[PDB]
RNA sequence: GUGGGAGAGGGUGGUGGAAUUCCCGGAGUAGCGGUGAAAUGCGCAGAUACCGGGAGGAACGCCGAUGGCGAAGGCAGCCACCUGGUCCACCCGUGACGCUGAGGCGCGAAAGCGUGGGGAGCAAACCGGAUUAGAUACCCGGGUAGUCCACGCCCUAAACG
RNA sequence: CCGAGGGUAGGGCCCGUGACUGGGGCGAAGUCGUAACAAGGUAGCUGUACCGGAAGGUGCGGCUGGA
RNA sequence: CGCGGGGUGGAGCAGCCUGGUAGCUCGUCGGGCUCAUAACCCGAAGGUCGUCGGUUCAAAUCCGGCCCCCGCAACCA
RNA sequence: GUGGUUCGUGGAGCCAUGGGGGAAUCUGGGCGGACCACCGCCUAAGGCUAAGUACUCCGGGUGACCGAUAGCGCACCAGUA
RNA sequence: CGAGCUAGCCCUGGCCAGGGUGAAGCUGGGGUGAGACCCAGUGGAGGCCCGAACCGGUGGGGGAUGCAAACCCCUCGGAUG
RNA sequence: CGAAUGCCGGCAUGAGUAACGAUAAAGAGGGUGAGAAUCCCUCUCGCCGUAAGCCCAAGGGUUCCUACGCAAUGGUCGUCAGCGUAGGGUUAGGCGGGACCUAAGGUGAAGCCGAAAGGCGUAGCCGAAGGGCAGCCGGUUAAUAUUCCGGCCCUUCCCGCAGGUGCGAUGGGGGGACGCUCUAGGCUAGGGGGACCGGAGCCAUGGACGAGCCCGGCCAGAAGCGCAGGGUGGGAGGUAGGCAAAUCCGCCUCCCAACAAGCUCUGCGUGGUGGGGAAGCCCGUACGGGUGACAACCCCCCGAAGCCAGGGAGCCAAGAAAAGCCUCUAAGCACAACCUGCGGGAACCCGUACCGCAAACCGACACAGGUGGGCGGGUGCAAGAGCACUCAGGCGCGCGGGAGAACCCUCGCCAAGGAACUCUGCAAGUUGGCCCCGUAACUUCGGGAGAAGGGGUGCUCCCUGGGGUGAUGAGCCCCGGGGAGCCGCAGUGAACAGGCUCUGGCGACUGUUUACCAAAAACACAGCUCUCUGCGAACUCGUAAGAGGAGGUAUAGGGAGCGACGCUUGCCCGGUGCCGGAAGGUCAAGGGGAGGGGUGCAAGCCCCGAACCGAAGCCCCGGUGAACGGCGGCCGUAACUAUAACGGUCCUAAGGUAGCGAAAUUCCUUGUCGGGUAAGUUCCGACCUGCACGAAAAGCGUAACGACCGGAGCGCUGUCUCGGCGAGGGACCCGGUGAAAUUGAACUGGCCGUGAAGAUGCGGCCUACCCGUGGCAGGACGAAAAGACCCCGUGGAGCUUUACUGCAGC
């Protein structure tokens, strides 16, 4: 039947976005944690124009 | 009036509608005065805080004059008559001399082409609006205000009315549509008369549907659910509560009273 | 026809005083209610009795009759509008147009039923208190429909002269 | 083609029978009470309504076949 | 089988738990009123207390054994 | 009414303080564990002040520390696949 | 950290072949004092019926290291709400 | 290190076993090649064809196209590829988005709140398949085109000239601008027919040179008309409203229209012109090209769900906003500006390949699953997006060849009986579409109803009645009615297309639910009642601010229960609850201080502290059951027995009424009596001894409604006696690819004993050459899961109250 992964570009770069994750205090440390882990994306790659 | 139906379909016949014939070809609401977005919602922000609610058909504003001091003295002649799917009470469009359109909560006896008029002057009759004290102690009138420049607030739910019944210094002794005394001050304005349509208490909604329209989804009792979400809850076949009757949130609801005891506005009431 | 006459005939609107019940205040105590006698109940948490003030509904004392009106059932404070019947006089108009009335249609106390209002007093049922051998009664204190209004049904009667 | 009748299916009336049921009529000396007739010891009678072992009682209105 | 409740004049009930004292309503018997019966009035009679044991000076009453009676439980499988 | 102190209401002081009352300027105030006397110590309700002290992303040294299933998860283009 | 599955609400758009059945209201006639009402004709009402898409998930079979971590076949519910 | 259902890795085992992913199907000749069932070509055959065919959007991100290639990826093969290597490939003022607008909702200056982080928040900003807005038809490429080009037609800016007019706002108005079902008239898309036009061809096989067969007969296109159709009154006075102003808007009052007459505004034709253009045939493709061609480009009919569109009619639930657009004026400026023509000039940024009901998206896979919108031809069946065949177009689902066992899946058929099968007609059949007869109880007058039960249904000729498009006709297209006749076993001849009935229970009904074992008698539901709430309402979320409630106001809103409708809902307020009681009893801080205590030499300072005054709360006094609840026992009695209308006594707060009753409630129980039956622990009707119904956790009913749950008939039948035959897909044999749970090691026989009590393994005897293959499942206390029942642990959570102890809240 139907599954759970429905593909968007909108609602992903609006969720878990970068400007998502900056506008509040725990996305902010997401962030933090992400960086100084690493991480080579510390965002999703959400894409096209 | 009130309309029926022959049993053509179970429900479609215990269905009864209302009649809009004291409708004047009206029907087209008319813009500028009113109508606005009405922002349709059944929670604040987040949360739903009244249960039940949501769907049923689209609305638009009917934006009312509810304080008539507006026009002290400007006559208006009474132009149409229309539906106001914010209330119960059908309402009157009319056409002042000023040039200026509004709507008032139309009175039981108004008729289209009649001329109204609001003030310390204006003659008591259907329609007209004065304040408290320059009111004949005795008629009947709808849409009193509570506190001067306030707004009506009083008998405005379909054929309602207050009656008046004595004077007391600054102050008028009302007869609710509840059956409370209270004393309201001279200063408030009532336009004169009964609400009308007072037939809306007869309609027999029919279906299941016909609810869901005015937008009220079902409403399951506690005793339906668990312990966990309500008292009345489980746990074999059905039960007897089991315990005073109570809300979903727990409190008496068979009889404990409400009112916030100490408040101010007690002294100006006298019933129940 | 013309011209008048009496009447609680009918409907709808509006209003007036008497008394009851409750409410508020005054003042005022040790009992009031009720019966054949009492008991329940009511009262020092201020009763009963009295005065002032306010709400609400129902019914209209004297006139009032052994009277009147209505086809009947029935109709009783006052005012107004709409309305039917009914008698008198004048002997003008019509010109036999008259009577009864199977069915039909309509009205139709009361209780009762529907929906909505209203609810002072009364009061089926019902709770008590007496009475009795026992009382589901007659008697007493409570008291719900009902009683009253709108509209809709119900068509009964010792509807009797 | 019609057509006596034969088979199918569904209706209408009447007749008989049926556990139990409902009241009834009748049956010399069974039980409980005492409703009515004298003011029947609550005048009765009534239509309706609720109620009660039973008679009956009560309400609302009516009637004289009572005062 | 198990839990607890109960056997009292003819009928239905008290009386114990703080042992010595059996009480009430009806019914039954005798007498009255009435023509007579009921009602009402005046008096009177009747109880090995389920039974076999002992506990104490003394048991309806305290304690164990059986005879019926009533009610409650007989769950997980 | 509470917190801090070893202090959990305890005879419960001191240090702080939301609440209410509500001063004094040296013969003025707080403390020395209820309180009082005596004898003493300090001078609140304004602020700053290096040094010794902590830490190791980075650089260096040294190991009775590992030696590729160990040693950081990663000796290898790993916080990747 | 998650309402891209799922539940509910909000704003905004989209979708439902083709058949049946015949409501009220009209129009004519009948009727009466005027009515109630009765007939026709029109009319197209409905949490209306039949039934595709679509939305489901009744009964049985198969599938059960499957085609599938909810499947398939037969059948069945609703489908202007 | 020998064990931890231990950790990581490696390799065995089952095993050449099961599988190889739809039962829509393949056969052959000819190329390429080291190698072809699998690649390319051709011929033949089968599947889809409201798609398995085309077009968008989402998602995907190089998968598109060429050349060169098979190591791996492909469930086999592979020269093929969605694969590996390389290069090429997407072109926009008009399509889509943005330099336009606004909705929910975000964000957010002013402000408001919160220990901080942060929370609210009218303006404004953001916010999109919603409003606004300017491109159609063809051609070319190996790959892109509404993009390039070709033809025709537009949109804005900016700059000039020609003039018109007081121009002029982020401000005022107008408009934009709206529901649902049903529809009118005219159109186009789409389709059918043609004796007419235009076409390579073709006379087969017995007949046919024929109005013969086959193929095709348009597309776009401004102004100008013409045909539809939408919008709209025109003047003048007065004007206090439209938050400054208006000449505009509204509101009055006099004239003229009431008509679409007249302006406009679209759709449709016609249109200068531009373009396309079948079959067959020749070729060479991996495909396209050439010819057919000066191709014709004609007339009728069907016909929209689309267009005119802001069309109308009806209805109740009463149906976005802002901007563009017009209009109106203000500060300002009127040598500005703005409006109308004509020219020139200027016009950015992003998307375009390809997949796209799928092998390129979501499911670890080339996964029978899921995925919004548009097109979806023809014939026939009453209609239809249905069904069957088929256009166009695309597939034969990426392992094959055999064989023709059991058994499995799926499917067909049956003698005679027919439900005897069985928990149960479960499953399977029967019926089946349309037309016309003809339809019962009961009923809430609708219904039940497709009741039930029947006949008709194909072709041929003859006669005859309607319409519609055309003129009142021909044709073409729809409905008909009658009458003769013909052929079959059979005429909705194939596909799609109810089995019917009686009866009871349960619920009113349509609806809803446990995604993934429960679709119901559960939930919801209109309706019924109680109760709270006077408005800064009650109530709920939040610490607050605030918001919902509600821009609502007692005919309104919150809670609770019952659950359409009919008939009805009895007694108990003693307890618990809530409601009412300005009296009393008790009651904390505090107020009050009689009095006592510690120090001082004293003033003092510092502690205790009885009266008394002190709220709600409880106690106390009443109301109240559609509030929490409850609603008896033991005797006796009637002139046959029997039974008890009557009585007696005890305890209650009061002593369950009507109605129903072996029940969805009944233990004893298959109670007992009747019916159905050959026989009936079920069913149905009765009785009442109701273990243990009973009145809003409603009582007894009720037409209708049901994938609910029993009982019964008729019909039909493979369910069965009791099976048999047949088909296909597996099963089996061959080639290819080739797993899995499990596994202390194995050289793993029967009885009878024994053993921790169920022995291949010990004892005694009996039996038994070695190794496979198909099958059956009794055993290996067979696999699977540290048993989910149970008990244990002073283990864990979920839930309740008059458990304890707090907290919110009041
Ligand atoms: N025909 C009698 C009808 O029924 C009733 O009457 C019936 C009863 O009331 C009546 O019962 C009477 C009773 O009144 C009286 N107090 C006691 C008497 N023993 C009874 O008598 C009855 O029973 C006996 C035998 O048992 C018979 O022989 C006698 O005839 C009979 N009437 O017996 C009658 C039937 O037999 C009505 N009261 C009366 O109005 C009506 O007419
Ligand atoms: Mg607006
Ligand atoms: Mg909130
Ligand atoms: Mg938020
Ligand atoms: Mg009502
Ligand atoms: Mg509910
Ligand atoms: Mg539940
Ligand atoms: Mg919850
Ligand atoms: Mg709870
Ligand atoms: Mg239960
Ligand atoms: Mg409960
Ligand atoms: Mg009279
Ligand atoms: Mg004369
Ligand atoms: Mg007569
Ligand atoms: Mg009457
Ligand atoms: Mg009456
Ligand atoms: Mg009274
Ligand atoms: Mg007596
Ligand atoms: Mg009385
Ligand atoms: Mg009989
Ligand atoms: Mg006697
Ligand atoms: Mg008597
Ligand atoms: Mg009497
Ligand atoms: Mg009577
Ligand atoms: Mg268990
Ligand atoms: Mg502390
Ligand atoms: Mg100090
Ligand atoms: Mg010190
Ligand atoms: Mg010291
Ligand atoms: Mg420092
Ligand atoms: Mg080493
Ligand atoms: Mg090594
Ligand atoms: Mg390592
Ligand atoms: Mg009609
Ligand atoms: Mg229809
Ligand atoms: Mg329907
Ligand atoms: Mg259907
Ligand atoms: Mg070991
Ligand atoms: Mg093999
Ligand atoms: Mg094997
Ligand atoms: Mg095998
Ligand atoms: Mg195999
Ligand atoms: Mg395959
Ligand atoms: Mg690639
Ligand atoms: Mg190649
Ligand atoms: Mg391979
Ligand atoms: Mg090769
Ligand atoms: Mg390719
Ligand atoms: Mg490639
Ligand atoms: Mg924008
Ligand atoms: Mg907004
Ligand atoms: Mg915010
Ligand atoms: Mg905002
Ligand atoms: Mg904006
Ligand atoms: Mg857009
Ligand atoms: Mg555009
Ligand atoms: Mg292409
Ligand atoms: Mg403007
Ligand atoms: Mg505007
Ligand atoms: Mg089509
Ligand atoms: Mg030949
Ligand atoms: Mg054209
Ligand atoms: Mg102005
Ligand atoms: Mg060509
Ligand atoms: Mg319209
Ligand atoms: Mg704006
Ligand atoms: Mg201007
Ligand atoms: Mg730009
Ligand atoms: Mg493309
Ligand atoms: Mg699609
Ligand atoms: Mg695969
Ligand atoms: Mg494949
Ligand atoms: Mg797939
Ligand atoms: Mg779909
Ligand atoms: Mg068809
Ligand atoms: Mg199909
Ligand atoms: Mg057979
Ligand atoms: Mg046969
Ligand atoms: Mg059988
Ligand atoms: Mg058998
Ligand atoms: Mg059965
Ligand atoms: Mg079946
Ligand atoms: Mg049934
Ligand atoms: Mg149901
Ligand atoms: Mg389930
Ligand atoms: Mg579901
Ligand atoms: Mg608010
Ligand atoms: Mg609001
Ligand atoms: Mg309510
Ligand atoms: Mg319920
Ligand atoms: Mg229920
Ligand atoms: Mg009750
Ligand atoms: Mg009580
Ligand atoms: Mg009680
Ligand atoms: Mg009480
Ligand atoms: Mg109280
Ligand atoms: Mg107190
Ligand atoms: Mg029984
Ligand atoms: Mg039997
Ligand atoms: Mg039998
Ligand atoms: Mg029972
Ligand atoms: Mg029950
Ligand atoms: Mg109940
Ligand atoms: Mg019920
Ligand atoms: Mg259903
Ligand atoms: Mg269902
Ligand atoms: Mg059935
Ligand atoms: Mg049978
Ligand atoms: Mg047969
Ligand atoms: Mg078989
Ligand atoms: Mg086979
Ligand atoms: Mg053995
Ligand atoms: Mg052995
Ligand atoms: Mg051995
Ligand atoms: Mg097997
Ligand atoms: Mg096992
Ligand atoms: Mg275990
Ligand atoms: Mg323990
Ligand atoms: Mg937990």
């Amino acid at each position: 039947m139907k599954r759970t992964w429905q593909p968007n570009r909108r609602k992903r770069a609006k969720t878990h976005g970068f400007r998502a994750r900056m506008r509040t205090p725990g996305g902010r440390k997401v962030l933090k944690r992400r960086r100084q882990k690493g991480r080579w994306r510390l965002t999703p790659a959400v894409r096209k124009r | 009036a009130v309309k029926k139906f022959k049993p053509y379909t179970p429900s479609r016949r215990f269905m009864t509608v209302a009649d809009f014939s004291e409708i004047t070809k009206t029907e087209p609401e008319k813009s500028l005065v009113k109508p606005l977005k009405k922002t349709g919602g059944r929670n604040n922000q987040g949360r739903i805080t009244v249960r039940f609610r949501g769907g049923g058909h689209k609305r638009l504003y009917r934006i009312i004059d509810f304080k008539r001091w507006d026009k002290v003295g400007i006559p208006a002649k009474v132009a149409a008559i229309e539906y106001d799917p914010n209330r119960s009470a059908r309402i009157a469009l009319l056409h002042y001399v000023d040039g200026e359109k509004r709507y008032i909560i139309a009175p039981d006896g108004l008729q289209v082409g009649q001329q109204v008029v609001a003030g310390p002057d204006a003659p008591i009759q259907v329609g007209n609006a004065l304040p408290l004290r320059f009111i004949p102690v005795g008629t009947v009138v709808h849409a009193v205000e509570l506190e001067p420049k306030k707004g009506a607030k009083l008998a405005r739910a379909a054929g309602t009315s207050a009656q008046i019944q004595g004077r007391e210094g600054d102050y008028v002794i009302l007869r609710l549509p509840s059956g409370e005394l209270r004393k309201v001050h001279g200063e408030c304005y009532a336009t004169v008369g009964a609400v009308g349509n007072a037939d809306h208490k007869n309609i027999v909604l029919g279906k299941a549907g016909r609810s869901r329209w005015l937008g009220r989804r079902p409403h399951v009792r506690g005793a339906a659910m668990n312990p966990v979400d309500h008292p009345h809850g489980g746990g074999e076949g059905r039960a007897p509560r089991g315990r005073p009757p109570a809300s979903p949130w727990g409190w008496q609801t068979k009889g404990l009273k409400t009112r916030k005891r100490r408040k101010p506005s007690s002294r100006f009431i006298i019933a129940r």
